[PDB]
């Protein structure tokens, strides 16, 4: 299959209240394998899977360090910030990085990443050529000046088409337990009473990973998109997610309806109906 | 692994 | 600034059953900016030493964040968590149901 590794950056400035904080962590697919936070007593990264723990001391000494450097950035692109924009210095603001890699199911290159926003908005992001820039704006064009000017792009894509590759790999292949397993749903339809005219079938998928996942309603194999209410998809807080479906049926007519169910995890795609 | 970051905004 | 509003959804990890421990959930997500007080509630009470994620967010940089503790749910208890952002006038409490 194909998979992915991303770093997420948060800065949150706090004028009056010390530093900004700063977290990161580190996914691939849908696992957490890394965190750090500035505001823990002398902050380390620290890991949050298994396979990770292997790791040696060197591995944590960098990361950490790597960490503590954007944090660092942070602040002062934070202050830099203000001044792009014609900001008071009273305000509470924001600073986020991603970046990261895809690849297919032999290992190579799909897409790499590497992009920053400021107050909840793009600012400057790496194109998919890892070559050329968008700016958002004409401060992020003072931004993209800079970064053509010192060649940013070119080491950028260096990291992207080797190390975040060839690190991914590693990390798939010692967690290949976790990371290479699928957990299909657990599906049941319940029936919820509205009225002695109608009630709620709700079609429940859980326990599945990755998080990716369709939940439909036919009714006599009609979908039935515009009268379902889905959820967004949830942690369940033990690596797996979970969704529902549901649709208002009118009593008597709940053996037209069913549930269909598609996800990687899954021997065969699922029909279901309520089953009383 | 990460990156260092290296040029500020 | 745009601001953006929390999605809220509390539910359990496991399907619900009388007098079996599980963990109650309060998911926040789709927000800006990142400040945001979650409490969980056990009859309208706070639920103390609750848990929660590291702050992440999604494609477009919305963030979000689970909350969690250890409950066993009975027939009479009752479960909610209240929620408070800038976007938001009064905090917002949402119950759990355990068929939701």
């Amino acid at each position: 299959g194909s998979h992915s590794m991303r770093y997420f950056h948060t800065s949150v400035s706090r004028p009056g209240r010390g530093e900004p904080r700063f977290i990161t962590v580190g996914y691939v697919d849908d696992t957490l394998f890394v965190r750090f936070d500035s505001d823990a007593a002398s902050p380390r990264e620290e890991p949050r899977a298994p396979w990770i723990e292997q790791e040696g001391p060197e591995y944590w000494d960098r990361e950490t360090q790597i960490c503590k450097a954007k944090a660092q950035t942070d602040r002062e692109d934070l202050r830099t910030l203000l001044r792009y924009y014609n900001q008071s210095e009273a305000g509470s603001h924001t600073l986020q990085n991603m970046y990261g890699c895809d690849v297919g199911p032999d290992g190579r290159l799909l897409r790499g990443y590497h992009q920053d926003a400021y107050d909840g908005k793009d600012y400057i992001a790496l194109n998919e050529d890892l070559s050329s820039w968008t700016a958002a704006d004409t401060a992020a064009q003072i931004t993209q000046r800079k970064w053509e000017a010192a060649r940013v792009a070119e080491q950028l894509r260096a990291y992207l088409e080797g190390e975040c590759v060839e690190w991914l790999r590693r990390y798939l292949e010692n967690g290949k337990e976790t990371l290479q397993r699928a957990d299909p749903p657990k599906t049941h339809v319940t029936h919820h009473p509205i009225s002695d005219h109608e009630a709620t079938l709700r079609c429940w998928a859980l326990g599945f990973y990755p998080a990716e996942i369709t939940l439909t309603w036919q009714r006599d194999g009609e979908d039935q998109t515009q009268d379902t209410e889905l959820v967004e998809t949830r942690p369940a807080g033990d690596r797996t997610f979970q969704k529902w479906a549901a649709v208002v049926v009118p009593s008597g007519e709940e053996q037209r309806y069913t549930c269909h169910v598609q996800h990687e995890g899954l021997p065969k795609p699922l029909t279901l109906r309520w089953e009383p | 692994r990460r990156r260092w970051r290296r040029l500020t905004v | 600034m745009i601001q953006r509003t929390p999605k809220i959804q509390v539910y359990s990890r496991h399907p619900a059953e009388n007098g079996k421990s599980n963990f109650l959930n309060c998911y926040v997500s789709g927000f800006h900016p990142s400040d945001i007080e979650v409490d969980l509630l056990k009859n309208g009470e706070r639920i103390e030493k609750v848990e929660h994620s590291d702050l992440s967010f999604s494609k477009d940089w919305s963030f979000y964040l689970l909350y969690y503790t250890e409950f066993t749910p009975t027939e009479k208890d009752e479960y909610a968590c209240r929620v408070n952002h800038v976007t938001l006038s009064q905090p917002k409490i949402v119950k759990w149901d355990r068929d939701m």
